[PDB]
DNA sequence: GGAGGCCAAGATCTCAATTTCGTACAAGAAATC
């Protein structure tokens, strides 16, 4: 219904686009809240310099260091800049099979 | 002299399509992809750019206007330097290869040919691809039937003549057997196709002429067709387009910038919000947009982008935000001593 | 003049990319990006600023950029398109309010398309269209990739006409071992023949921008060279 | 003057990223009837961060004031009980006190 | 003298000099290929085409506008006095050697029954179609340097200007009449040694081994296949070694295989 | 009588077929207009 009233109120202020337009505008708005609250939930980790923390993302749909095409790239995000490179060197609990592929 | 980078969106009011010979191939119409069936299509930069200089082609016919004769004062050669920049009459000024900002002269004079280059001057505008920003933006738009009118609306048989009745039997009964024959010529050439796939070779020097003399009998058999060359009653492939409010990430750049230079191209931009069309099939009303541009331009030296303004052009008009665009279009309207001709 | 870090930057691909036989080498991605941002065309200058974000090889004349490598992933690979630029002569653009037809008893002499000097010129390039594409250069992390996401530069030829090779989502990943001039004595992009390093010969400037200055023998990495998107981000 | 030192005249432990946020953080504030927008991730001394230029644009036109909403009671507990030493220690060396309130 | 275009002149359209005319001196570059009256010595040809150009040709690139029925045929019986020109062959090709100043004429059945008697006389000409050029190359044992010109093609300016030196069996310059730009010699760059070592290691694959190698790798290069798959497929059938032969360009990969697939 | 323009003719050929699906919550403070 936001993506429908928010809709309405650019239909009825000339702004001209169609509601799965507005559908998508409301669902990146809301991917952003996504971000901004896991980047909120990663910051309760570390607060003080000498802070330890052990992240464990037990999602899914959190993109892999591999997967830069997956769809909730953005999430990728949430770790800081600084702490990014572990991000690309992390323990998988439950990978996707590669392979040796011939053609690399 | 400032380098003017237009980042922006397009929402796409009709469907957005275009007809590249490499992406459309035999199993249909589809947009180019950059790979596979399942990357992701872009609209081609070089359509966005082709319709822009277009759109700059017109201001500039527009300012320079009409002789007192009441005919452009651009010839062929001239029409053809300005609208694709291609010297058809051999005169033109063959910049030596090796000093990058050379033209400069032409450059001030004829600054559709900056923007746009000519063949041996660089242009200066790049614009880039319109690239979709979902995962399901695009879609089989089009398709359908051309119906025979009178197989749907009876009245309109009460309009035709009965020697033109009779016209119209002989017609829909020469479409349907020559179609029934093509249909058994295309069920011999697949089946042909099928076969293909067990080749030893010693066949294939025969198998693909037999393919090609069979095509040659489909066209002697619509030949055949005394009253209709081609069936009416045809199913209209589909044509693949950005689906109806499709956010398309764009990227388009102007190279260092006289005043002037980008005073045509907001210009530009302003004769295209007339008729904000990319791409074809303006039959369906395909290619209506609407884009908000943000002009970045960069900060003298440093590397970082500073925001002059904004484009949004919309069905409900174009809006020109930031004093110094306004600026650049003044410059623009006056300096009125380019010369487009040669 | 500041500290400069192997980088490895990585992009997605998003319309197919134009080889001008040689790879696009970064350092000319970069040369091109500071041209619009510092907006000079003149090769001294923006070359003299291009050091301030590359490392520059002075005994070997060659700036710190692998030149292009396509990151194959398993479900997309490097493949073979073309990027087809043709005239598209229109009713409105063939029209009198335009341009001013020579005549003859009244009739407009239609312009013949078919051939000559005013064809519908239908210029087929080659093109690769990989999922990713990779380079590797020894610079500042922060200018690179803030003239990668907003000056308007691709990978291949005529980014700005053709739009070849346009990129999004430049990520930028620090590396352990400088892979940019050398990798196990195969050369990594163009530099001069004298260098010791074996690949392709060829005639090209080792500075950007590679169509001004005396082409000098060099050799050059395989214009397509494919590594696995999991390989290139192993580090 | 003083600003370059504050933690360096005072004595803290400045980073390059708190030196960055003062700088850039006055720099904004100086300009006039705009928005100032940071992201300052958790390590920054953000308190530290936009108190700083408090008190050293005080130095000017010393009738200015600088309200600090903070959303939770928590945020608000623990910002203001570490910088009332802060803020009073570093006011200390250019001469500046502080008129501390506790508003709710 | 030394060119592209004074080589295919002095080996192949040499034959047509008596049916040239002097010369007339010229000071402005030859606008079919483009280089510098230099090295014309100061002289050209003044010509018109049809689309009404006043048009310098030199010596070696005014061949392929000559009209010689007597010796090249009638090209087009509705314009008899206009014979076949090199300019204006489509489909036909030639083998240039260089060292030799010999050419081969690779036409096909067609303009082999429109050429005179006479013709194959100066030059030995082997009926062949454009997709028996590559045949033909494979075969036959080519003599380096060398001017392949793939299709003579009806642009003659951008066929004089796309003409490149084969210098070794390694890279053979496809001349197409199709300008030769750095950004698409890969499609007319083709790798006669590579294929031929391929071609070589074919035969101790099966022939429906070489069909799905061959779809596989053509699949793959339009992007038709995910690399999963085409990894799976050539691991199945045993194919790695003749894949660690194909170059990693994929337009070579379809120049490649479209040359085992001819021959 | 020369100069534009319209139209027909010229050699065979090179290649590959996806099979739809996002996202599923909590509470910070309050003299609210
Ligand atoms: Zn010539």
């Amino acid at each position: 219904m936001k993506a429908e009233s928010l809709y309405g109120y650019l239909k009825e202020r000339g702004y001209s686009r169609t509601f799965e337009a507005v559908n998508r505008n409301i669902y990146l708005e809301n991917l952003r809240k996504v971000i901004r609250k896991a980047k909120q939930s990663v910051g309760r980790g570390i607060r003080s310099e000498n802070d330890t923390v052990r992240i464990i993302i037990l999602d899914p749909r959190f993109p892999e260091p591999t997967d830069l095409s997956s769809k909730h790239r953005s999430l990728e995000h949430i770790i800081p800049v600084r702490f990014r490179r572990e991000y690309r060197s992390c323990e998988i609990l439950s990978p996707a099979y590669f392979e040796e592929d011939i053609q690399c | 002299m400032r380098t003017l980078n237009f980042n922006g969106k397009i929402s796409t009011l009709e469907p957005l399509t275009v007809t590249v010979k490499n992406a459309v191939s035999t199993s249909g119409h589809r947009l180019p992809r950059n790979g596979g069936f399942n990357a992701a299509p872009y609209f081609p930069g070089t359509s966005i750019r082709g319709t822009l200089r277009h759109a700059a082609h017109k201001v500039i016919v527009d300012r320079v206007g009409l002789n007192a004769d009441g005919k452009s004062p651009f010839d062929l050669a001239e029409h053809f330097m300005l609208a694709q920049g291609v010297d058809i009459n051999g005169e033109a000024e063959t910049f030596a290869p090796g000093e990058i900002n050379a033209g400069a002269e032409l450059r001030s004079k004829n600054p559709l040919i900056s923007l746009f280059g000519r063949w041996g001057l660089s242009g200066k505008v790049g614009i880039g691809n319109a690239i979709p920003d979902g995962d399901n933006q695009w879609g089989m738009f089009g398709g359908g039937a051309r119906s025979i009118m009178f197989q749907r609306d009876e009245s309109l048989m009460e309009f035709l003549e009965t020697d033109q009745v009779d016209r119209l039997e002989r017609l829909l009964e020469e479409q349907a057997e020559a179609s029934v024959d093509i249909s058994q010529i295309k069920t011999e050439q697949d089946a042909l196709k099928k076969a293909m796939k067990s080749a030893d070779k010693d066949t294939k020097a025969e198998l693909q002429i037999k393919v090609r003399e069979l095509d040659e009998k489909i066209q002697a058999r619509k030949d055949q067709k005394q009253e209709s060359r081609e069936s009416i009653r045809r199913p209209i492939d589909p044509y693949e387009a950005f689906i109806t409010g499709a956010e398309l990430s764009h990227r388009m750049s102007i190279k260092n910038a006289t005043d002037e230079e980008a005073g045509l191209f907001i210009s530009a931009l302003i004769r295209f919000a007339a008729e904000p069309r990319f791409g074809g099939h303006a039959n369906h009303n395909c290619g209506l947009v609407e884009a908000h541009w943000t002009v970045t331009t960069w900060k003298p030296g440093e590397l970082v982008p500073v925001t002059l303004g904004e484009i949004v052009i919309t069905p409900n008009g174009v809006e020109i935000t930031g004093d110094e665009l306004f600026a650049m279009v003044k410059a623009f309207n006056e300096n009125q001593s380019f010369d487009f001709t040669a | 003049m500041l500290n400069f870090k192997p980088y490895r930057v990585i992009m997605s691909s998003l319309t197919p990319v134009v080889i001008s036989g040689i790879a696009p080498s970064l350092d000319g991605i970069l040369y091109e990006a500071l041209s619009q941002a510092i907006p000079s065309n003149e090769p001294g200058v923006v070359l003299a600023r291009l050091k301030e974000i590359l490392l520059f090889n002075d005994e070997l004349g060659v700036f710190h950029a692998s030149s292009l490598r396509f990151g194959i992933t398993p479900e997309q690979g490097i493949g073979a398109t073309t990027s087809m630029r043709c005239d598209y002569l229109s009713p409105e653009k063939l029209s009198t309010a335009m341009f001013s037809p020579r005549t003859r008893r009244g009739l407009f002499t239609r312009v013949l398309l078919t051939g000559g000097p005013t064809k519908r010129r239908m210029t087929t390039r080659p093109a690769y269209s990989a999922p990713y594409l990779t380079f590797d250069f020894v610079g500042s992390s922060e200018a690179v990739e803030i003239l990668l996401n907003h000056a308007h530069v691709g990978v291949g030829y005529d980014y700005f006409s053709a739009a070849n090779g346009e990129f999004n989502n430049v990520t930028i990943l620090p590396l352990d071992i400088d892979t940019s001039i050398s990798n196990e004595g195969m050369a990594l992009r163009p530099v001069p023949v004298n260098s010791g390093l074996n690949g392709i010969k060829g005639v090209s400037p080792l500075i950007p921008p590679y169509f001004v200055g005396e082409k000098l023998n060099i050799v050059h990495p395989a214009p397509v060279r494919t590594q696995l998107i999991s390989s290139l981000l192993r580090g | 003057m003083n600003t370059s030192a504050v933690f360096e005249s005072a004595g803290l432990s400045l980073r390059k990223v708190q030196q960055d946020y003062i700088e850039a953080a006055a720099g904004a504030l100086t300009q006039d009837h705009k928005v100032a927008l940071i992201s300052a991730e958790t390590g920054v001394g953000k308190t530290l961060g936009y108190l700083v230029p408090a008190l050293l644009i005080l130095l000017k036109n010393p009738e200015a004031k600088f309200v600090i909403a903070t959303n939770s009671h928590a945020l608000m507990h623990q910002i203001f009980r570490s910088d009332r030493p802060l803020l009073e220690q570093i006011a200390e060396q250019c001469g500046i006190k502080v008129t501390f309130s506790r508003l709710m | 003298m030394n060119h592209p275009v004074e080589s295919v002149y002095s080996a192949l359209t040499s034959i047509l000099l008596p049916y040239m005319g002097e010369p007339v001196p010229v000071q402005r570059n030859c606008s079919c290929c483009g280089r510098a009256p230099s090295e014309f010595d100061g002289v050209g040809f003044e010509l018109v085409n049809a689309y009404r150009e006043r048009v310098v040709h030199c010596r070696p690139c005014q061949t392929f506008f000559v009209s010689a029925p007597e010796l090249m045929g009638v090209e087009n019986p509705k314009k008899p006095t206009t014979g076949q020109k090199f300019g204006m062959w489509s489909g036909v090709g030639a083998v240039i050697n260089v060292e030799d100043n010999s050419s081969v004429l690779l036409a096909p059945q067609g303009v082999v029954n429109k050429l005179p008697e006479h013709f194959f006389d100066h030059v030995e000409v082997i009926t062949a179609t454009s997709g028996q050029h590559l045949e033909y190359l494979f075969n036959t044992e080519l003599k380096f340097p060398l001017i392949y010109i793939q299709n003579f093609g009806v642009k003659t300016y951008e066929l004089v200007r796309s003409l490149r030196v084969s210098l070794s069996a390694d890279a053979i310059y496809t001349c197409a009449d199709q300008l030769l730009t750095r950004q698409n010699e890969v499609l007319y760059m083709l790798d006669l040694k590579k294929a031929k070592e391929l071609h070589q290691e074919i035969k101790n694959y099966s022939k429906k081994e070489m069909d799905i190698f061959i779809r596989t790798v053509t699949l793959l290069a339009y992007s038709r296949i995910t690399p999963e798959a085409a990894s799976n497929e050539f691991k199945k059938n045993n194919l790695i070694p003749l894949l660690l032969l194909l170059p990693t360009d994929p337009h070579q990969r379809l120049s490649i295989l479209h040359l085992l697939k001819k021959v």
